């Protein structure tokens, strides 16, 4: 595909969201 | 002799700008008036001389964006 | 003709940006004075007598544009 | 007659243009002014006389389009 | 006898805008000047006398339109 | 050699505000007459070559917001 | 060296303010101008390096409404 | 020294407001100058010392509203 | 004081109406030029003196309607 | 004082608008000069004191409308 890797001339070029479990991206802020 | 004329005018804007451009000079029995320019067509002549010169990068391609 | 003439008018130029264009003289009884031209109006002179002579492209065409 | 001042007009102009166009000159009680006129007028006076006369090509009517 | 002031009239024009329309003589004792006129108005009336002396058409009429 | 140059430029700035930049000295036979400059100029022109010199910031990049 | 120079271009802000601002004095055949600033330009200029140097505060972080 | 330089500048004001400011004096081969400053110009200097100083209130916090 | 200068200014005020603010009184060696002021500001300076001082009333609170 | 004050001004306009209102004299080295005053301001000059002295009405009040 082509959204997912760079986007259109940079556009999204530094966004790298960690992609982790649930808990991992909740309960470390979650209170 | 690009070099040579930039540096020229480099330094006759120096000293334009501080204070020696030599308006006029009369010694008794004589004198001579060189004409007067502004600065800012100096400083863009220079300018134009340099990027036209040899010399390093001064410019950049407009500029990029990404979030 | 037209060579010397251009590298005459850009030595003009030159000396005029910087110092050396002397607008009156005068020797105790004898003087002269000479009509002074502007520096925008010299540049456009030499820029239109420099694409009319025999020196090469300078100026190209407009830009296009691609995805 | 019309190449003379064409010539000489042409002329003029370099000669105005650089240094040369002497505005008034004096030698002690001898002393004459002549009336200055600007680049402008000067080059658009240019721009006629030698099209009226048999100077060769140098306006095209205007421009086509096609696709 | 229109035509020789319209020849002195163009005539005048040429060694004015040249270099030669003396603004003012002087002769230690014995100096005039004159009132200096612009192109503008100039080439207006030379252009007036042109048309109302004999001389045949310049300037024609409108302009038509055809498919 | 831009240190000395920025240190002539600011020299060349405060006399220049107070009464010091001298305009032209005459003296009985013998006078030079030199070019004025805008302060706004040697303020413009001491900027840019300070920030281009060895020294150190100035001035930083555009500010943002947090609530 | 700031301070000392503050308060003597302090100073010749109030000698050009009343009367002292000395443009030019002439003696038998010896004669100097200054260059002469504005007034404003000078209290921004006076107001530029008061702020850069430690004295007091002269300036708020602008100003809260409340209620 | 602001009390004196209140006095100073309230005098140099009135004198000036009169006929009184000096704009220049000539004596036989020794005149000097002084740059005319303006009157308004004046009074925000008047006005600026005279608060900042320990001079009494002169203006207080713009004005309420009841019915 | 205040009606010191007062009457001196409504007098110059007067004075300077008519025919007799002499700006430079010229005697052989000996040139004095002082500086002038408009009309205006000068009965501005006249506007501004007297109420400040406890002279009689000259301003009432703006104008009320009953119909 | 105001009636001669006044009488004063009238002559200053009359003298001043036909032919007399001396700009300045010069006795052979011996010069003054005066400085000069508008027509509108002193009319006006001449329009204040003439109501605030105790002459007649001049300017009666608004004006009614009746059918």
């Amino acid at each position: 595909y082509h959204g997912g890797g760079s986007g259109f001339g940079g556009q999204l070029r530094s966004w790298n969201p960690p992609s982790e479990s649930v808990d991992a991206a909740l309960l470390p802020n979650f209170t | 002799t690009r070099q040579e004329e930039l540096a020229a005018a480099r330094a006759a804007l120096h000293d334009l700008m501080t204070g020696k451009r030599v308006a006029t000079v009369q010694k008794d029995g004589r004198r001579v008036e060189f004409t007067a320019t502004s600065v800012s067509d100096l400083k863009k002549y220079i300018a134009e001389l340099e990027v036209q010169t040899g010399m390093t990068q001064r410019r950049r391609g407009p500029a990029g964006f990404y979030v």
